[PDB]
C-alpha cells in the first residue's frame, strides 16, 4: 500500500548518545548494506519530509518514447539495374544506444509496447518538378510470414499481417502491442546458445551464436511508399519511437560502462577507458 | 460524478 | 465506465480529480495509470539469512 | 546467543553431505528467495517431472584453484560447472528440460598475518564478452562452457587477430566485470566478500532465476559465479604468497522434464 | 552537475592515530569504500545521460 | 472567502460633520497609508457598488501567453565550412521585455508553465524549387544532459529528454510543465553570488557573477528540422510563448523604469531619463 | 468526475453554469479555474505594530 | 557598460560601512582594471526603478519635525527556508534624503545618522571550520 | 548480550560527531555525576545564559602526541586545551562567565605484540608545581596555559637558576604527580588505564566541578587531564618503539553568562 | 458507471 508518490519518512529529532549500540560499525563482507539514517550518527532535528520518489518508479523512469531506428524509402522508377526502394528492419531496441542502456539496468522485463512513427520527406534532385502527397505502408511481418521482395508484390496485400497506412503530413502514426514474448518475460541477457553441439554431428552443424536465442526474435517492419513514381525523386525516412508502457523489471545490473559493440555484451579495443584522471587527495 | 461550485 | 482518481497537486492557484475512460478492448491500448507501488529495498540491500539489527554487531 | 550460537559459525547439511564453518560472515539468500520446486500454477511441460532429491541435491566440490599476487580472477557458470557431477550431471544430460537452485560455498582460509579480499558474485545471465573485434557473439559453446575448471579474468583486453583459425573464446576484463560494465557496481548482484581478516568463506543460496519456469540446462546457464580479488593477496613480506580457493556447490529443489536418450555434447 | 550554487561540500579521510602492525606482518594495506543512498533520498526531472553515446 | 469577482464595497450615505474625529489628518512617517474612503472627507450618497477586481487578480493579470524567444533553424546541405542549422536556446523570460517587466512587479513566484510554439517557414532563394512539409523536433535538454552538436547526432534519440515532434502547418504546439524550481519559489531577484571568494584561494578561483545562481538554471531547448535537405533552401523560425498558469507571487516591487540592460538590474548610460518635461502649475 | 461551476453573467439575452473535466493525471496540465481569492491590503498598507484607527490621531 | 553583473563580491559586500547612492550614473571606462563596483543612482533606487515607488517596500520616514527614528521589524524572507548567509543577502537597507537637510540659514549643516540592528530568531545549520572570505 | 552488545565496543555521538571503539574497558562517569545545566536553585548571574548546544558540545581532536620509551607523561587543562576550538572557544572568550562538563576520549592503539600501560587521570583543580626555588607560585599565565599542545611531566626536578630572566614555568615531576603527592595514589581521582593488551582507549565523562556554580573560564581551569606511563612502552625487541596518543574532547551542557566584547589574552 | 481512486 506504500505508493510511489508517497512522501518519504520524516527525520526524527535525536540527541547525544553514549552506549553499546553501534550503528556506525558494520561488516560489508556479509553482502548487506548498512541501513543507516542521519539520526544514527549525528544529532538531528525533526523534519516533516514532503519529497517523494514518484518520478523514479520503474514506470516513470521508462515513460518516454525513444528512437530505435531510421528506415529509408524512396519513390523512384524501378529500372533494370535498380528498383524502387522499400525498407526492411528487424525489430529491436539494440540498433540505438539510449533506450538499450536504460532497459539493461535490468535482466528481465515485461511491458506493453507503444510504437510511434515520425515520417519526413524531401526532394533529392534539383529539378523544379513535384510530387503529390505520399501515403506510406508500414507492414509488420512476423517470423514466418513472406517478407516482401519488391515494393509492389503480393505480400503488401496484408490479409493477416497488421499494416498502418500513414498519410504524409498528418499526426505521427501510433499503435500499441501487448507483451508478446514467448517466455514469461523478455530476456535482456541470455547466457546460452540456441543449439547444443553434439559429438556425433559436425562442428558446423552444431554451431550457433553466443547469447542468441530465436534468429528471428520478433520479425520485421517492411515500409513502402504506396504511390507510383513521380518524374521527380523523393526520399523519405521513417523514424521509429518505442515506449515501454505497463512495465515490470527484474534483477538489477550495473549499467553499460564502455561503448556498445554489437547486439551482445562485446567490447571494442580502444574504448575500454571510461574513467578520467583525478588525484586521490584533490577535491 | 459531479461537483458543484 | 469512467474511472475518477485524484491528482497530487503541486503549485496551487479540496481534492482535484481527473477522469479516464478506456476506449479499447485490449488493455495494451490503455494509457499508463502511473498509480504505482513502492517496495522495501531489502531483497537487494539486506539479502542475509539472519535479520540484521543495525544497532547490534553485524558479526557476533 | 547465551548458549553460544554465532553468525560466524554455521553448519549446512544437504543429502549425505555436511559443511562446517567457524569464520562465516553470515550467509546470503539471493533476492531473499529460497529455492523452490515448480508450482502447478507456473508449470509448463506436462509430463511427470523427475526429482532426484538427495542423489543430486548434495555438495559437490570442484577442482581447487590457487590465489596469488598475480591472480586477476575466476569465473564459473551454473549448471555448466556441475555437468559432470554424479547423478545431477546424469539427470541434466538425460532430459531436455531441467531447473535448479544452488547453495554455493566458496572456501579460502589463511592466517591472522595474511591479507586480501575476494569479491564473490552470483550473477543471473552472466553473459561475458568475446575475444574478437572481427566477429561479435562468436565465443564457441566449447569455450563458453569450461565445466568445473571454470575460466579466468584478465586485466587486459587483447583481440584475436587470427582470422583463419579464430580462438573463439571469451576475453573477460576484470574492472569491466568481463561484460562491459564497471566492477565497482557488481555489488548490486547477490554477493559476499571473503576478507581474510574477517572471514574464510562465502555462502550464497541461489533460487532458480530465469524468464521461464524451466529450460535447457545444456543450452543455457542461469547463474554465473564470479570471484575477483578486490584487495590483492599479501603475506608478511613474502613476494610470492599463495593460498587455495575451493568451490563446493549443491543443487537444490532440482527437477527435470522431457526424458529421452542421453545428450553427448561436443566439449572440445 | 558541478554547480557552485548547489554544491554539497567535502568528504575526506584522515589518520586519527596511525596503522600499527606487529613484526612478520604487511606494513601496507588497502581500504575499500562504498556509497549508497539513505531512505530519505530522491531524484526528479528525468533526462538523458552523458555516460553513453553513439557516434555515427 | 472574499473572491476576486465579488463586488467592491457600497458607498454609504454620509452627512455633515463637526467633531474631534480627524480622518483627514495623518502621518506618513509611520509607514502606513491612510485607509480613507470618500465619506470620510465629503458628504456622500448611498451607492450599490457592482464593480469588481476580477480582472486584476494575480492569475488574471498574468493569464496571457507572451513571446520569450525566436529560434532560427534551416534545412540546408551541411558542407565542410558550414553545417545544417539547428538552434539552441537557454530557457529564460529575460530575452524579451514585456513578460519580464510584469513578473518583476514581484520578488518571488510559483507557477505552472504553459509553452506554446508558433512555427513559420520560407524560401530564401530565388529558385522555383520546392520543399516538402517539414517536421520539427523541439527537444528539452535539462542541465547535465548532452547538448546536441550536430542536427543529426545521437542526442536527438531522446530516450529520456521530452521532445515535441511538430508538423508544419498544424495547430501550434503546446505543453505544460509543473513548478520545477529547486527552491520553494522562483527568485526574480537574487542579491548574492553562487561562490564565496576565500582568502586562501586565487581571486579567479573564487569569482562569480553578481546576482547569478545556477549557471544553467533551467537548461536549453534544442530545435531542428528532422527532414533531410532539399535542393532549395528553407529557413524557419520557432516563436516561443510562455504563460504562467496557477500563479502565486510575493513581495511587491516598483516596476522597471529605465530600459533593460542584460539579465541583471544594470542600466545603460543615456537611458536614465524616463520622465518628461511638465511645469508644476500647468494642468 | 465533472466539475460544475457558475458563470458570472455580464450581458443577458437562473444561474448559468459551465462544465469542466480534467483529462490528465498532472495538475500542471489543468486549465486555470480563475476562482480566486482576494485579501485585505493591510500587510502593505498598514504594516504598523499598533493597529491604526483612522479617526484618531496617527501620532499620540 | 562593458560587462553586466560584474560587481565583485568584495564591492557588493561593504560590511558595516555600507555604501552610498549617487545622483549621477558614471560608467567605468577602465577596461584593463575595472572597478567592479556598484553605481546606484538615487532617483532610480540604485536598481532601475523609480524611487517614488520604494514605499511599496516596508518603510518609515524620519521627518525631523515629527520623529527622530525609524524602526523596522524584518522577518526572514527568501525563496528558501534557509540559505548561505555568506553568499546571499536577504534584505537591503536603503536610506535616502527625500527632503534635504536644512538648518536656520547655515550653508553647511550636518547631523549624524546611526544604525543599530538586532538579529532575531536566528538559527544555523551545517557546522564545519570557519569561512575566511576574501573581503578586499 | 546475546544480540552481541559489549562493554568493549562503544559508540558516542555528540553534535555532528561520532566516536567508535572496539576495545574499550567500559567508560567512567566521574563521581557518578553526569554533566548538567545550572539549576535555578543554584543559579547566580541573573542575565539570560547562552547555550550553544550542538555548536560547542561536539568532539574536538587536539594535536596528536607520541609515546616512546623515554616518555615521562603529558598534561592538559580544561577548559584551556579547548580555548581555540570552534564555537566553544568563541563562546568562552566572549563571556565573563562560563561552565561546562566534558567527555574525554584518549586514543592509543598498538598490537598484540606491544605492551605498556597509560594511567589517564582527570583531576579537579590540578594545581602543578613551579620550576622555582627562589619564588613560589610564580608560573606565568602563559606557561600555565599551553592550550591544546599541553605540557609534559619530567622525572627530575630542576630549579630555575636564572634570576634575571626567570622561566616562570611548571616543573611537574612524574612520581610526585607534578604536585607534591605520590602518583600511586592518583587512582583516587576519576581514571582509566589504557593497558595495551586489554584496551586501546580511555573514556571519562566529567561533570562541571567547582566551589562555584559558574566562573571565569579564562582565569580558571576546572579539570586537569594527566596521562602517565605506568608501565613503559615496549615492542618485540625494538629499542625505539613509538605509538601515537590522540586526545578527543567534547564539552557538555555548557552555558555562558556576562556577554561583552571578546577577550584577547596575552598567550606568549 | 464511475470508479473513484
Ligand atoms: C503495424 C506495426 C506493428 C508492430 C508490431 C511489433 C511487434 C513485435 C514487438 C516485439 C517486442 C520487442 C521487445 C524488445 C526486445 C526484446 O525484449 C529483447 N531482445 C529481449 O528479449
Ligand atoms: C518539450 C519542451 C519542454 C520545455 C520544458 C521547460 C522546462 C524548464 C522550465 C523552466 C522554468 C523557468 C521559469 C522562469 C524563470 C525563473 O523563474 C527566474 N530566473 C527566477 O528563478
Ligand atoms: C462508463 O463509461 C459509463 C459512462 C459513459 C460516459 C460517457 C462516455 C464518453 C464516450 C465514450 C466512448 C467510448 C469509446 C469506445
Ligand atoms: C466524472 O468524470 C464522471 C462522468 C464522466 C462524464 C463523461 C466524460 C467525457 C470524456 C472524458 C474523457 C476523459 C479523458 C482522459
Amino acid at each position: 500500500a506504500a505508493t510511489s508518490r508517497d512522501a518519504l519518512p520524516n527525520t526524527e529529532a535525536s540527541g547525544p548518545t553514549h552506549s553499546k549500540e553501534i550503528p556506525a560499525l558494520t561488516a560489508v563482507e556479509t553482502g548487506a548494506t548498512n541501513p543507516l539514517v542521519p539520526s544514527d550518527t549525528v544529532q538531528t532535528r525533526h523534519v516533516v519530509q514532503h519529497r517523494s520518489r514518484s518520478e523514479s518508479s520503474i514506470e516513470s523512469f521508462f515513460a518516454r518514447g525513444a528512437c530505435v531506428t531510421i528506415m529509408t524509402v524512396d519513390n523512384s522508377a524501378s529500372t533494370t539495374n535498380k528498383d524502387k526502394l522499400f525498407a526492411v528492419w528487424k525489430i529491436t531496441y539494440k540498433d540505438t544506444v539510449q533506450l538499450r542502456r536504460k532497459l539493461e539496468f535490468f535482466t528481465y522485463s515485461r511491458f506493453d509496447m507503444e510504437l510511434t512513427f515520425v515520417v519526413t520527406a524531401n526532394f533529392t534532385e534539383t529539378n523544379n518538378g513535384h510530387a503529390l502527397n505520399q501515403v506510406y505502408q508500414i507492414m509488420y511481418v512476423p517470423p514466418g510470414a513472406p517478407v516482401p521482395e519488391k515494393w509492389d508484390d503480393y505480400t503488401w496485400q496484408t490479409s493477416s499481417n497488421p499494416s498502418i497506412f500513414y498519410t504524409y503530413g498528418t499526426a505521427p502514426a501510433r499503435i500499441s502491442v501487448p507483451y508478446v514474448g514467448i517466455s514469461n518475460a523478455y530476456s535482456h541477457f541470455y547466457d546460452g546458445f540456441s543449439k547444443v553441439p553434439l559429438k556425433d554431428q559436425s562442428a558446423a552443424l552444431g554451431d550457433s551464436l553466443y547469447g542468441a536465442a530465436s534468429l528471428n526474435d520478433f520479425g520485421i517492419l517492411a515500409v513502402r511508399v504506396v504511390n507510383d513514381h513521380n518524374p521527380t525523386k523523393v526520399t523519405s525516412k521513417i523514424r521509429v519511437y518505442l515506449k515501454p508502457k505497463h512495465i515490470r523489471v527484474w534483477c538489477p545490473r550495473p549499467p553499460r560502462a564502455v561503448a556498445y559493440y554489437g547486439p551482445g555484451v562485446d567490447y571494442k579495443d580502444g574504448t575500454l577507458t571510461p574513467l578520467s584522471t583525478k588525484d586521490l587527495t584533490t577535491y | 460524478g459531479s461537483s458543484s461550485t | 465506465g469512467a474511472q475518477v482518481s485524484s491528482q497530487k497537486v503541486g503549485a496551487h492557484e479540496s481534492t482535484i480529480n481527473y477522469t479516464t475512460i478506456n476506449y479499447y478492448r485490449d488493455s495494451a491500448s490503455n494509457a499508463a495509470s502511473k498509480q504505482d507501488f513502492s517496495q522495501d529495498p531489502s531483497k537487494f540491500t539486506e539479502p542475509i539469512k539472519d535479520v540484521l539489527i543495525k544497532t547490534a554487531p553485524m558479526l557476533n | 546467543e547465551a548458549c553460544g550460537y554465532s553468525d560466524r559459525v554455521l553448519q549446512l547439511t544437504l543429502g549425505n553431505s555436511t559443511i562446517t564453518t567457524q569464520e562465516a560472515a553470515n550467509s546470503v539468500v539471493a533476492y531473499g528467495r529460497w529455492p523452490e520446486y515448480l508450482r502447478d500454477s507456473e508449470a509448463n511441460p506436462v509430463d511427470q517431472p523427475t526429482e532426484p532429491d538427495v542423489a543430486a541435491c548434495r555438495f559437490y566440490t570442484l577442482d581447487t584453484v590457487s590465489w596469488t599476487k598475480e591472480s586477476r580472477g575466476w569465473w564459473w557458470k551454473l549448471p555448466d560447472a556441475l555437468r559432470d557431477m554424479g547423478l545431477f550431471g546424469q539427470n541434466m544430460y538425460y532430459h531436455y528440460l531441467g531447473r535448479s537452485g544452488y547453495t554455493v560455498h566458496v572456501q579460502c582460509n589463511a592466517s591472522k598475518f595474511h591479507q586480501g579480499a575476494l569479491g564473490v558474485f552470483a550473477v543471473p545471465e552472466m553473459c561475458l564478452a568475446g575475444d574478437s573485434n572481427t566477429t561479435t557473439m562468436y565465443t564457441s559453446y566449447q569455450n563458453a562452457n569450461p565445466g568445473e575448471k571454470g575460466g579466468t579474468f584478465t586485466g587486459t583486453f587483447t583481440p584475436d587477430n587470427n582470422q583463419t583459425s579464430p580462438a573463439r573464446r571469451f576475453c573477460p576484463v576484470d574492472y569491466l566485470l568481463g561484460n562491459g560494465t564497471l566492477l565497482g557496481n557488481a555489488f548490486v548482484f547477490p554477493h559476499q566478500i571473503i576478507n581474510l581478516r574477517t572471514n574464510n568463506c562465502a555462502t550464497l543460496v541461489l533460487p532458480y532465476v530465469n524468464s521461464l519456469s524451466i529450460d535447457s540446462m545444456v543450452k543455457h546457464n542461469n547463474w554465473g559465479i564470479a570471484i575477483l580479488p578486490l584487495a590483492p593477496l599479501n603475506f608478511a613480506s613474502e613476494s610470492s604468497p599463495e593460498i587455495p580457493i575451493t568451490l563446493t556447490i549443491a543443487p537444490m529443489c532440482c527437477e527435470f522434464n522431457g526424458l529421452r536418450n542421453i545428450t553427448l555434447p561436443r566439449l572440445q | 552537475i558541478d554547480d557552485s550554487f548547489t554544491e554539497g561540500g567535502y568528504i575526506s579521510v584522515f589518520y586519527q592515530t596511525r596503522i600499527v602492525v606487529p613484526l612478520s606482518t604487511p606494513r601496507e594495506m588497502d581500504i575499500l569504500g562504498f556509497v549508497s543512498a539513505c531512505n530519505d533520498f530522491s531524484v526528479r526531472l528525468l533526462r538523458d545521460t552523458t555516460h553513453i553515446e553513439q557516434k555515427a
